[PDB]
């Protein structure tokens, strides 16, 4: 069931590390150039993570980043393609933010859209998209990496959506609360995201806290337009955090606006200092 | 998850 031996891979070089296992580069067969995360035990069941990855193997598009295999069994392994500039967020905080300006990190967002697209059109739901779970590649191509482990994991504090593990910030209000997940939630959360792009990775509502943040955003509270950017596209933002999920857009449309967006909406743009 |  894609279940591979453990010792048919090689974990050569380490990518990185986050809040629930590491990631490295290697080479599966003896032949084949992959990428393998590895969770930390206690994380999910084995049995739970092994049916999920079934689904997560159906998921073939050229802006999701590919299952290849797993090894079940504690600690978990999910072998997947392999992108070689890291994390989305990593690459807006380093050295190349600073040579983003709109036009690419538009771009950046209508392939993150591209694939969410596909999702939809999967009907299914990936549950956390932020710049943090999406991977940069050569040509500054992006592709979404992770999707269907938010729901396995059991992590205490987690599972009560709270606490530092939790990313209340990205996550719409309706699943943040009430763990209500759907493809409109994801929306949302690309809303958030948009943020991300524009404000070079800093955190989202940047002085709040959790539930500051949910508190206020319930009474309509939304972020503000960054410096830069363009009121048009701080209302596609808005559209995604609108109250009533059913209202926000899908994703179909999102990538539509965004690969269009310098012809249709902003043919007039300037660059400036930051965007 | 796997990258802070």
């Amino acid at each position: 069931a894609w279940e591979i031996p453990r010792e048919s891979l090689r974990l050569e070089v380490k990518l990185g590390q986050g809040c629930f296992g590491e990631v490295w580069m290697g080479t599966w067969n003896g032949t084949t150039r992959v990428a393998i995360k590895t969770l930390k035990p206690g994380t999910m069941s084995p049995e739970a993570f092994l049916q999920e990855a079934q689904v997560m193997k159906k998921l073939r598009h050229e802006k999701l980043v590919q299952l290849y295999a797993v090894v079940s069994e504690e600690p978990i392994y999910i072998v997947t393609e392999y992108m070689s500039k890291g994390s989305l967020l990593d690459f807006l905080k380093g050295e190349m933010g600073k040579y983003l300006r709109l036009p690419q990190l538009v771009d950046m967002a209508a392939q993150i859209a591209s694939g969410m697209a596909y999702v939809e059109r999967m009907n299914y739901v990936h549950r956390d998209l932020r710049a943090a779970n999406i991977l940069v590649g050569e040509n500054l191509v992006c592709k979404v990496a992770d999707f269907g482990l938010a729901r396995l994991i059991e992590d205490n504090e987690y599972t009560a959506r709270q606490g530092a593990k939790f990313p209340i910030k990205w996550t719409a209000p309706e699943a943040a609360l009430y763990g209500r997940f759907t493809i409109k939630s994801d929306v949302w959360s690309f809303g958030i995201l948009l943020t991300e792009l524009t404000t070079k990775g800093r955190v989202p509502y940047p002085g709040m806290v959790n539930r500051e943040v949910l508190d206020q955003v319930e009474r309509g509270y939304r972020m503000p337009c960054p410096p830069e950017c363009p009121e048009s596209l701080h209302d596609l933002m808005c559209q995604c955090w609108r109250k009533d999920p059913e209202e926000r857009p899908t994703f179909e449309y999102l990538q539509a606006f965004l690969e269009d967006y310098f012809t249709s909406t902003e043919p007039q743009y300037q660059p400036g200092e930051n965007l | 998850a796997f990258x802070a």
